[PDB]
């Protein structure tokens, strides 16, 4: 009865928590893409004002 | 005297004087206008020019356009006859119930008090509401911000505190309305003149309105604050009593001040924020305050562009307050109101010295509990809180339990919590949170704590889950 | 990493 | 005539710098040489600097430019009903002239708070998830947010279209005159649009104002406004309008090339200080007036497309912070088939339960509760009976589209829902019986529908005899 | 009128005139140079001066050189002559062919088709390739995203699309190489030429070539897709045809506008892209449609920076598209072929109000077995497949004769496969999908689905395996 | 001047950040280009020439001192942010507080591993 | 001249990531509008007239080549930044180098996984 329950329960726990890195990777990724977005926006535009400020 | 616009830019406007420059900060008039346009003198630009703000729209204005210095910064109407009426940034009436006679006139640029003015009485101000009475309790005659980004619940926890501190209020109360919604401005002066607040018979109001909503141009919520602080400023010196101002939502200000200071010629700051942002908000935050001549409780709500805390605007804000009340949208979305951030909102009162000691130590057990919990959200994130020791179980178990008592069900909200009003005196919310600390409740489920005034409700909604 | 089999058996066995 | 007209400077990057013009005022249209309309921006010392309402190519160094001495403004009037126009007015239909006899600046102010009141008269969009959960008054502005594809224009259209069964009634009080401004969408995508209110006969008390990809940015940006000020009409005449935005995304882009263009400080995603500014001084205007100021109202739906869900990013917090709450729909819901793909829990309407109809509190309040006790969840008899209900309402919810529902039969149909009457039927049986429910009712029970529409509630007259058609009804539904 | 250089920076020249300023969108001839240097007005500075941008190196342009305005916008060789020659940006013929004399040539430049003009109901275009047609047809005058990149048959589709739409429409093809690498477009020519899409000698060429090689400057590779498209609306508007745009890569027609944008000093907006991003893809974007006279259907390659779809580049994009199509390097080694990954692809005109309530029920029906399928994959191979449910038994037979069946022999590798590739109506595949989802072939062998056209062909096949 | 007059000061600079910000305002509006994060090139200079006058005389000198405790806000606890890493890499060690530290009950929230002092025992009489 | 004379030439560019910093010092200081990271407009231009210069000539022409082997450094693996999205799309493929190979024994640290050959097999031997 054990190795059957214990191997239920390690597949559903298993199961689960890849589920949810995926989840997390796939959110992960969004912030990444926000992230890279904002550095260049905010490096081209501290470019932009001190060659406009000359 | 008489000048000539020479120049203009929506909002900024350049005047040409022959005779008599007008010093800065020194209110305008256009001429050939029907409704009153004032200018503010922002700058001299050189060869007897000045650049101005328009306190109204430009439209329609000409080249030449006759302009007249006015001899000083905008006045308004200050004294007990600013009860029950509504004001805009110039001090003209917008309540349709004619003019505004004052003996008194003030303008609405005043040197903040000094030092040697300044006031140093901490004392607590019960608010009612379990989260901010334990965590981060207000001061009387102290400064409280309200953070949030679109949509928290600034404004119902402001029409909650008005509810909860202003009704039992022995004193004088100012709504500056800044940059936020024109209707808000017509539910609230409804719900006062409801309420018997503002009595439009009776010489009997207490509270001043001062409004310059999202429909207005940028000058104009540029300096709304300034006319709603300068009312304020008279009942709490010429009046000696204690005023409350309520300030919805003070980061339009700073916002306003970016939209012109790009037409005003200005390098632009981090951000694209106009570079004397904190000077700005400084001369005018240090003006809202106590003094030894008398007290102000001032409750500002504060907008957080893009939910970005480190935005310069709502940073810069935090140097000004004693108590700071932060709501999280992802509180809010658990369902959680008030949304408020137990580990990030903190105040000046939180001292064993003035609150006492059983309510610092609850205080402080109730964070300790919410960021060990917080330390452990990623194990569970992964692993769920199977692979969890039997140990960190239960301070998870509390800490959901905690975390669920600090909500609360609100007068204003009742519509959406679907739950009547509560308000838990201090020491019932102490004890609550003391005995969850303690493991008193380990055995009823976590839900029975969501949504309840005192302890006593969770028990008996216990029950009632069966 | 069982799930709560070794939680379960444990608790109920002391 | 240096006074009344003048010379183009130059021209590129949109703005034309115009010399002369002496005598033109701010914020005022003028025209070129090629009947180019033009807005007076920037009146400075020795030029004047001209947002080109159209296809700046064709201007050049030279041209005259002459004065209108008008304020931006547009056609305005019942005469724009049935009609596509352009940003300006224009009508591009290829159907004559418009015989507007009035004219509204595009800039008006919005209302100051004496003439307002509360708003209180429903604006049924016909969408069971909208008029049950997030229910619209008459006056509010309500965002209509989401990312791309995920049926957010649908929304908009089936409220246009449900507004036929008022605008063919007899109560004046109840109708309602729609416009839809179109901005910085497809051509293709207009003319399908207005195919399609043609087909419904919705077209008829319908504005259409457009400017595409195709236009220039400062038709995408001014469009907006025109559709406002036509809504203003009736808004302040008595009447009742609803305006739709779609999307304000596009329109905050067109802003934001031109206030690069205009070389101003890029902030956050390089927009300017005022996006916040051009979203609020529009959404303002839609409003809801007391009687004093003839009880009209104006009901706005803008639009705002998220990237990847992200409600937290800059536009869409700031429109979030000028409406009056908002309908999410979820990416994953749409592709999961649920649609309207309208996520409950994160939608608001902070002001239309004043104005949702007292037949739909009776049994839409208690829907939403038993919502809220399944999402706590999704064994036990307790959690198993929450659970039943969800799958259960959450198929009621599911609605196709050009359907939109009178309110007396979304309040049937979810009555059968939330009274029990589906409990003990197979989930997927679920939207097969309320098609057939509804057939059911519509015809063999007309008389308890018009009881319910004209008494606006559920009486328990209506709702013993609603009790006896649902039972019967069930005994009869065949597996 | 004649010109004068008066300034020369990289690919931004500054010319001025006396009389007879060019506006701005003309196309201006450098006088005294070897090959044809055209310059395109952008901007007018003023002072008769105007700013151009190069369409070719600017290396040698003296101040003063004479520069004539042509009258005009760019003008290209339009019409029949133009099919199986290779163009350049400014018309000239690049392949070694002579002239490409047509009667008359077209203005790179126009405006999109009128709202008058607009076809208002959504029809299908019938490419006769089974995955396409079933799964995520193409609209008539949409935009379709080519997902994929090199090693997955992207030339072999292509080359198909032309062919089948030359031969079940009468409509011809342009291939607009947006930044072409030069080794890249002497293959693909010769290769034309290999699947007979092209032919050197008749004239029986079914596609016209416009290339913007990656060695020219910004200005030209901006502007090719405006070539390749004006060639297009000649057959739409002239000959009334249903025309095929390719434009491989689109992400290359944008970044060239970042460049000119750069190059003509306006501020950049989010990540770098020009301000006028929404308008630069719109203005052309718009040309592609159906007018009363015919349509233009462009297959556009799509290059997602840093596999970022949010990027503002692939977003403004997908504003446009209609539909996508996916090819993979999985189902290209499933030997299925063509290598479309029937679940990314999608399509608009998917909708049962427009391509039928059969076929879209037969579509989600195709969709929904391929679904299942995967997810009874993890049991089939892993956890053995024998526990299969009767139903479970079939999905899995039926999903894979299905996917096998998404399969066929295109009629440009005939050559290769010594196969007929087969052309399939849209009535045929609707036919076969839905019998093979009914049950009705439930007895034949896979292979007898594998690379045949029309269903009857399977069945055949199925025979002569046995 | 108690530095030079053989006696001994502290002085607290509460806080650099904000004096950072007021110089940033004050370069912009004199019309010199903003440079990293908007604050000017010399944003380091601005801080490091300040606290170099913090020190230990020599006997000949009077041997008094100045001793400087300067203050920076950091944003999100990143300690590694530009101006941070500016003010630590003039100082002699950092004492870096956290939030976390700080509501786990560890008060003063000094984290350890990330603070350091550049003058070590030197500075502690033998016992300690 | 070796390509053109019917003979075989093999270039490498070592790197282009210096030339490109080299032409955007040029371009800054000639105040040319800056872009992305501070470059020009042109700066992809000014790779792609470079690289499109190595070619295979036909047999009419002297059957001779030219293959160019160009050098592209990348910041903590950014293959996204400018200069090397501009070099990635111009080539015909990339051998991507990576550090956590290097130390972990494999050398030379080529990514076997996102390391590609637009030509592919038409240059390999029968055999290989
Ligand atoms: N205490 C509360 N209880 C329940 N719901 C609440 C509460 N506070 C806010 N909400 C919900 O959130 C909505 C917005 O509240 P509100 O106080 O208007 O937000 P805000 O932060 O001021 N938004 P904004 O001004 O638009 O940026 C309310 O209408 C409710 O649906
Ligand atoms: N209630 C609905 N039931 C079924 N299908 C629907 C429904 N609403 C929309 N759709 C389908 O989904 C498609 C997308 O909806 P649409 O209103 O265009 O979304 P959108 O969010 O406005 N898209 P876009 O403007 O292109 O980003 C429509 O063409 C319909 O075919
Ligand atoms: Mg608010
Ligand atoms: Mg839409």
């Amino acid at each position: 009865e054990s190795t059957t329950s214990e191997q239920s329960a390690r597949m559903t726990a298993m199961d689960n928590a890849s589920k949810n890195a995926s989840e997390m990777i796939d959110k992960l990724t969004l912030t990444f893409n926000r992230t890279r977005q904002a550095v260049i926006t905010k490096e081209l535009i501290e470019i932009i004002s001190g060659a406009a400020a000359l | 005297t008489t000048g000539r616009i020479v120049a203009v830019i929506g909002a900024v406007v350049d005047v040409q004087f022959d005779e008599g420059l007008p010093p800065i900060l020194n209110a305008l008039e256009v001429q050939g206008r029907e409704t009153r346009l004032v200018l503010e003198v922002a700058q001299h630009l050189g060869e007897s020019t000045v650049r101005t703000i328009a306190m109204d729209g430009t439209e329609g204005l000409v080249r030449g356009q006759k302009v007249l210095d006015s001899g000083a910064p905008i006045r308004i109407p200050v004294g007990p006859e600013t009860l029950g009426r509504i004001m805009n940034v110039i001090g003209e009436p917008i309540d349709e119930r004619g003019p505004i006679k004052t003996k008194q006139f003030a303008a609405i640029h005043a040197e903040a008090p000094e030092f040697v003015e300044m006031s140093v009485e901490q004392e607590i101000l019960v608010t009612g509401i379990k989260v901010v009475d334990l965590l981060a309790p207000y001061a009387k005659g102290g400064k409280i911000g309200l953070f949030g980004g679109a949509g928290v619940g600034k404004t119902v926890l402001i029409m909650e505190l008005i509810n909860n501190v202003a009704k039992a209020h022995g004193g004088y109360s100012v709504f500056a309305g800044v940059g936020e919604r024109t209707r808000e401005g017509n539910d609230l002066y409804h719900e006062m003149i409801e309420s018997g607040v503002i009595n439009l018979k009776d010489a009997t109001s207490k509270v001043a309105l001062v409004y310059g909503q999202m429909n207005e141009p940028p000058g104009a919520r540029a300096r709304v604050a300034l006319t709603g602080l300068t009312v304020a400023e008279y009942f709490r010196d010429q009046e000696g009593q204690d005023v409350l101002l309520f300030i919805d939502n003070i980061f339009r200000f700073t916002q306003a001040g970016s939209e012109v200071s790009a037409l005003l010629g200005r390098i632009p700051s981090a951000v694209g924020y106009q570079p004397t942002l904190a000077t700005d908000m400084g001369t005018m935050q240090e003006r809202i305050t106590t003094t030894k001549k008398g007290s102000i409780t001032s409750v500002q709500a504060i907008y957080v562009p893009a939910d970005d805390l480190t935005d310069p605007a709502p940073a810069t804000t935090f140097a000004h307050l004693d108590a700071t009340t932060v709501l999280s949208r992802a509180i809010a979305e658990l369902g959680i109101y008030p949304a408020v951030d137990p580990l990030d909102s903190t105040s000046r009162i939180m001292d064993p010295n003035i609150v006492g000691s059983e309510h610092y130590d609850v205080a402080r057990g109730v964070q300790k509990i919410l960021q060990d919990y917080k330390s452990l959200q990623d194990i569970i994130a992964i692993l769920g809180m199977d692979e969890l020791s039997e140990e960190d179980k239960l301070t998870v178990s509390r800490a959901r339990k905690i975390q669920r008592f600090l909500s609360q069900p609100f007068q204003v909200a009742e519509v959406f919590t679907g739950h009547l009003g509560k308000l838990v005196p201090l020491k019932e919310t102490i004890k609550g949170f003391q005995q969850i600390l303690a493991g008193e409740y380990d055995h009823l489920p976590e839900q029975a704590f969501y949504m309840v005034g005192p302890i006593e409700e969770a028990v008996a909604k216990a029950d009632k889950l069966a | 990493l069982c799930g709560a089999i070794h939680s379960s058996v444990a608790k109920q066995m002391k | 005539d240096l006074e009344e007209t003048g010379r183009v400077l130059s021209i590129g990057d949109g703005i034309a710098r115009v010399h002369g013009l002496r005598n033109v005022q701010a914020e005022e249209m003028v025209e070129f040489s090629s009947g180019l309309k033009g807005m007076s921006l920037n009146l400075e010392p020795d030029n004047v600097g001209v947002v080109v309402f159209g296809n700046d190519k064709l201007i050049k160094e030279g041209d005259i430019v002459k004065r209108t001495g008008a304020i931006v403004d547009v056609p305005v009037g019942e005469e724009l009903l049935g009609r596509v126009v352009d940003a300006l007015g224009n009508a591009i239909d290829g159907k004559g002239p418009i015989g507007s006899k009035a004219r509204r600046r595009v800039g008006l102010k919005a209302p100051g708070i004496i003439p307002r009141i509360s708003v209180r008269e429903p604006m049924q969009t016909g969408i069971k998830a909208v008029d049950s959960l997030v229910p619209i008054g008459r006056g509010q502005r309500e965002l209509i947010i989401g990312d791309r594809q995920t049926g957010k224009t649908s929304i908009a259209i089936d409220t246009i279209i449900n507004q036929k069964r008022f605008n063919d009634g007899t109560d004046e009080k109840k109708k309602l005159y729609c416009i839809y401004v179109a901005i910085g969408q497809k051509r293709s995508t207009v003319a399908q649009l207005v195919k399609r209110l043609t087909d419904a006969d919705a077209m008829k008390y319908t504005i259409v104002v457009s400017a595409t990809a195709s236009d220039a940015a400062p038709l995408q940006y001014l469009a907006p406004y025109s559709g406002c000020s036509m809504g203003e009409y009736f808004r302040d005449n008595g009447k009742h309008a609803l305006i739709i935005y779609d999307d304000l995304s596009k329109q905050a882009v067109a802003y934001r090339q031109m206030s690069l263009l205009l070389r101003r400080p890029p902030g956050r995603e390089a927009y300017p200080g005022d996006v916040f500014y051009l979203h609020s001084r529009l959404l303002e205007r839609a409003a809801k007036m007391n009687d004093a100021f003839g009880g009209g109202s104006l009901t706005a739906l803008p639009v705002i497309e998220t990237q990847a869900g992200d409600v937290s990013a800059y536009i869409p917090t700031n429109v979030i912070s000028i409406t009056d709450g908002q309908i999410f729909l979820e990416t994953e819901l749409f592709y999961k088939g649920i649609r309207p793909a309208i996520n409950v829990g994160l939608s608001v309407s902070r002001v239309g339960s004043a104005a949702q109809t007292r037949a739909m509190k009776q049994v839409a309040g208690t829907m939403k509760l038993e919502l809220a006790q399944y999402r706590e969840v999704a064994l036990d008899a307790a959690t198993q009976q929450l659970l039943s209900r969800g799958v259960r309402l959450t198929e009621l919810l599911k609605q196709g589209q050009y359907s939109p529902m009178a309110i007396e039969e979304q309040v049937a149909v979810i009555y059968a829902g939330v009274r029990g009457y589906l409990d003990k039927l197979e989930p997927s049986k679920i939207t097969k019986f309320e098609n057939a429910f509804l057939s059911h009712v519509i015809s063999q029970h007309q008389a308890l529908l018009g009881k319910i529409r004209t008494d606006g509630k559920i009486s328990e007259e209506s709702d013993a005899k609603l009790k006896e058609i649902v039972t019967n009804f069930l005994a009869g539904f065949e597996a």
